[PDB]
Formats: structure tokens, C-alpha cells, sequence
């Protein structure tokens, strides 16, 4: 029946889309489309069988861990970073819920950070669960905890630089 | 989750910003600035990118990455890839 | 602007789902919980009073608006607008 | 030897040349210029040397609204009006003309709009003192709410 | 004129390492920062929230015939013929 | 709660707090609050900066195409074989 994950345009037609979460509702109503144009965060979505009323959306913006240059004092830490994916909202519409919809937007979502990570060094897709229902979703798709704060966890990737 | 007031010394100017908004959406002034507020505190933990970290925490970070994949880990990355999409 | 104001109370009754999310969030930022909800507020309140709904009453009107502003101000559209006026 | 008509913002015009006097309104363009122009939330428009992508000038619009208190009486009112953000012209293009140039774009444009959507009135701060002098000089009037504030009045009926 | 903060360490760090990054003192950039910041809300500056006074002051400012004055001013700004025109 | 204050002093003019006090009192901040923020938000946007990892105008190319490319059974299994 659907169809591809794709980025979001004006055409898509987001009027009636209701996943249980206004804060990832309302996102998608109001900041998705204007932040996907100015380049912040990337927005995809994916659609009934040719309609283009969406069912299903996730945003991806870049970011970056780093090394505190001063971790007192100005000790002996350079300037250290890591280039890296956050995978901010995975929101499913309420009533396609079930219908195993969620998984196969992380499922795409990893394969594309491992499609970037191959041309730029990203090495991890972070996420932030807020609640327990959504951090116990993404660590039974191989999330790890982080280890430098709770609500984050992230799935690692190596490769050859 | 229980119901202790949260005070505000707002400046007289910023409350009324805040009544002719919430006219205009039919809620109260609690109701307002309370759903706006919890919308984008979700947001800023959200859409949080960048992560200046100390060295226990910057290796912790680093030996995360450096990992073989346990036997639970591999397994369930194999039931997310193993999972056919419905547009696949 | 220049001058300095003078204040005016809000007390609301908060669920502790959200004020520990809020908290959460302030303290990522290094706000306090009311300047957090404040300037959380007011920056909802000022989008909300400034949308383009408030004036183009269409989705025409909103047509003629993108396309007016949009148009290069040429002699010809000076001559209409100033022999419309 | 030639300069262009005003256009709005594209993805290919360099911008990195361009130095007018202010640091502020060279970092804006460089930085959040086509990141606003882009989320619609103001609206960028360029001057260019007669065939290159190279910005000499630019400015800014956005909607506005000025609206009344709640707190004689207080039944909610609200007149859109619409905010010229900035105006600048490369320091080397100076003297000659340019800004009013586009100030009169700006007008142009906005009495434009002021017929589809009902804007009332263009609204510039300045905050130099030689900024105020240039638009008071053409047909701006200080506002009575803020000092740093002018008007152009635009009443088509 | 002297700025004195008292800042966070999650803060100070946060601004020292871009300033590092940047060539410019942790001084300079904070005050280029907060300048231009400063700056940028003051020109964008786009809902006004006034009295009544004010905004009967603003619509007589709306009403008012146009003087000589304020006329031939307008003539110069519309009669000068913009070097793309 | 909140957590270890230091200091950060400076000079500077009446050129800068004048303006840097009418946006600080425009949005009822405190000059000492209104830089921090200020400031605090021009670091966190450039140590993003995406050049910073990106590298050159040859992978930026290759980078939206990764980004906005579909992920179909030939570019997931082919994307899956190059991971291998």
C-alpha cells in the first residue's frame, strides 16, 4: 500500500494528522515544514496509496559531541568532535498505529544515517525518549543508554572512515 | 503527578501578551501558558544536537562506539533489518 | 525599550508529568521554571497574534499577497499603484 | 557598469562579498538571511552589479500587527502594518543613490500589498541618529509609541 | 562602562570553546555577540502591544492630512528614478 | 538545581549597553541575562557548524544525496553491502 519515506513539500497534505503526542502533533502542524525549508532539521514522510494525506513522519537534524576544552581550568583537552545524527521525532498517525508502521520508519531512518555516514564521518544516530514507553521502543531496536545523560540513547556506527 | 502551584512574577506587560494570545485560542491564561510551556520544554529535549561533554564522559562516549556488538544487541538489530516495510 | 516595568502575578495549578519536564528543559537551557514558562509563552503568544490569518482572510487573498510582494516593482506597477491611490 | 532591479533571495547570489558599514547587517545577510527568507518569516530582497549574482544591497520585509490593549475601551483590534527590517548598501556603492533606491522599492512593494491585505502603515527603527535623519528625510514620521520607532502612513482606501 | 556576569560553567565553557574557535577573546564575543543580538531584536521587531492613548495617537497618526512639509518629501522619494528604472 | 556560578567581567562602552540595554529591557531580561543567552546561542550555532565536519563543497553533494535519496530493496540491500 505506502510508499517510500520522502522529504516533506508543501504538498503533502498535513492537515489531518493525529498521533496521540500534540507535541509531535502540533510539530508537524506548525514547525515541520518551515524548519525542513530553512535547513535546520530534515523531514520525512510517508503517505496512503497514492493519496498524499501523511500517516507517518520523522525528522533527522545533525549534530555534534565534543570534548570540553576546560574541563577545569583549560587543562589538556584540543579541540575534539564528532559528527553525529539526531533522530528527534518518529511520530505514526493514532489509527495506523499496529499496523507495524513505526519500526519501518527506524528501519529507514538507520539505513540513511549509514547511507551519510559512509560520505561524512557521522558515527551514531542519537535519539532523547521521554517517555518509557518510547525509550523502551527505541532500546528493543538496539538503542543503547548513553552514558553521559539518561533521557539519550543511540545506536553506534562503525565503519572504515 | 500531583497539583502544586507554580508562581510567576510576570511584568504586567508580558501578562497582558499573554491574555489577547489566549483570546484568541479559547483557553485561560493557565491553560495557555502551561500547554505552551510543556510544548516547548518537549521541544528543547527533543531537538537537543549538541553535547559538550567532560573526558570521563567524552571516553564513556567513545568506548560506547568501541563496543562489539553483545549477542542481545546483534539480535535485535536483526529484528529491525529482518522487519519487511510495507512499501517494500 | 527604555523604560523598566513593573510586575503583575500568574499562578497556575501544574501536574507534575509536565513541571518535571518543564524543569527538565529549563535546566538545559539555565533558566529558571518562570523564565522558562515565561519566554515560553510570550514567544506562542507573539506567533499566535502575528499570524498572516489575522489579515489575509483566503487562501486568494493569500494568493495576491504572495504575488504582489513578489513582483518586481516595475514602471508599469509603479503607474497602477500610484494611479490606483 | 549597471545595477540590477530589487529580486528576492536566491541560493546563488554571493553574498560574501558584500561590506556595507555595519558589522550587524553584514553578518545578517551572510547568516540568516536566506535561513529567514526561506521559512517565510521576512522576506529578503537584492541589488546586484548589472550581470552577477554579487548582492550589493539588500532589505527586509516582514508583517507586523499593532494592536490594542485589553487590560477606552478594550474589544480586541488589531491593524496589520508591515516592518522594513533593514536597509544597507555595500560601503563601495555609497553616495551613489542606492539607499533611497530601495526605500522607494520598499514603499512601492508595500503600497502594493497595502491594496490585496489591508497594511496601514511601513515601520522602520532606527537607531542611529543618521538613520532616523534618512528616513525622516523621506516622509517617515517618529511614531507616538517609541522613540527609535518612524511610520509611513499608507491609508489607500 | 563595565559589563560584570556571573555566568554557569555549563555556560562559560559552552562560550569559551566557540570563542576558541573563532580567534576572538572570550571579551569580543560575548559583545559581539550580545550586540548583534541586541541588534537584531530591536530591528525585527515587529508586534506592538499599545494603550489605548497610544493607539489613538498611532490612528490620528493614520488620519492626518498630509502637510506641505511631509508631501514634498514624498515627491523626492517617488521622483528619483532608481538606477534600474 | 542551579548550579556553580563564576564570573565573566567586562568593559565596554555606551554604544553597546545603551543598544544592549534596550533589547535587554525590550524583552524583560537583565543585561547580565540578555548577554549570557546571547551569547550562549552564537556559540552553540557555530560549534554546529556542519563545514566543521563536512569538509568541502565535493561531499556536500554527496551528502543531500544520501539525505534525500528513497531507500528502496536495491539501495538498502546495496548500502547494506557496503557496511558488510
Amino acid at each position: 500500500g505506502i510508499t517510500a519515506p520522502t522529504p516533506l513539500t508543501s504538498e503533502h497534505n498535513l492537515a489531518d494528522f493525529c498521533c496521540s503526542d500534540h507535541g509531535m502533533n502540533e510539530w508537524l502542524k506548525k514547525k515541520a515544514l518551515k524548519n525542513h525549508s530553512s535547513g535546520l532539521s530534515r523531514v520525512y514522510v510517508i503517505c496512503i496509496a497514492n493519496t498524499r494525506q501523511v500517516i507517518g513522519y520523522y525528522c533527522l537534524s545533525t549534530g555534534s559531541i565534543q570534548r570540553n576544552l576546560a574541563p577545569g581550568a583549560m587543562r589538556r583537552n584540543a579541540p575534539e568532535s564528532l559528527p553525529v545524527v539526531v533522530l528527534g521525532r518518529l511520530a505514526i498517525d493514532q489509527a495506523w498505529a499496529g499496523k507495524g508502521l513505526g519500526v519501518a520508519l527506524l528501519k529507514d531512518a538507520v539505513y540513511r544515517t549509514m547511507s551519510i555516514a559512509q560520505q561524512v564521518g557521522v558515527r551514531a544516530l542519537i535519539v532523547h525518549a521521554l517517555d518509557d514507553s518510547v525509550r523502551n521502543f527505541y532500546l528493543k531496536y538496539a538503542f543503547v543508554p548513553s552514558p553521559f545523560q539518561s533521557l539519550t540513547l543511540l545506536y553506534p556506527i562503525t565503519l572504515e572512515l | 503527578s500531583k497539583e502544586a502551584p507554580i508562581n510567576i512574577r510576570a511584568k504586567a506587560s508580558q501578562r497582558d501578551l499573554i491574555d489577547m494570545a489566549a483570546n484568541l485560542v479559547a483557553k485561560s491564561r493557565t491553560d495557555f501558558m502551561l500547554d505552551a510551556a510543556c510544548r516547548e520544554a518537549q521541544d528543547i529535549l527533543l531537538d537537543q544536537r549538541l553535547f559538550i561533554l567532560d573526558d570521563e564522559q567524552y571516553d564513556a562516549f567513545l568506548a560506547a562506539l568501541d563496543a562489539p556488538i553483545t549477542a542481545e544487541r546483534q539480535a535485535k538489530i536483526n529484528a529491525l533489518m529482518n522487519r519487511k516495510s510495507p512499501w517494500e
